[PDB]
């Protein structure tokens, strides 16, 4: 009763078929695992310039 | 008594101010190259400038 079971931009057929972007991991091909990025930032150093 | 004094001098000053936040500006002369199979139009690279 849902065209997008996982709630992501890709329908159940596009996911199961692999007809979406080719850089999406293969676990996100089944309709119950969301194709979904988890992006975070990390600081490596901080530099101060006295005015 | 009566005195009359006549003077004349001259001075010379040199200064130098320095900003410690922006003490210089840098200018990089660069050049792009393509080693692939297709051309690129409107080439816009992003570059790091690293000191240490």
């Amino acid at each position: 009763l849902e065209s997008n079971t996982a709630g992501d931009p890709y329908t159940d057929y596009e996911k199961a078929s692999g007809s979406f972007d080719k850089a999406i991991k293969t676990e996100a091909r089944d309709p119950l695992v969301a194709a979904y990025p988890i992006v975070g930032v990390g600081m490596e150093k901080l530099i101060i310039s006295t005015n | 008594s009566t005195a009359v004094q006549d003077s004349n001098g001259e001075s010379w000053n040199t200064g130098l101010s320095i900003n410690k936040g922006e003490s210089a500006y840098i200018n990089a002369n660069v050049r792009y190259y393509n080693t692939g199979t297709a051309p690129m139009y409107k080439v816009t690279p992003t570059t790091n400038l690293v000191l240490d």
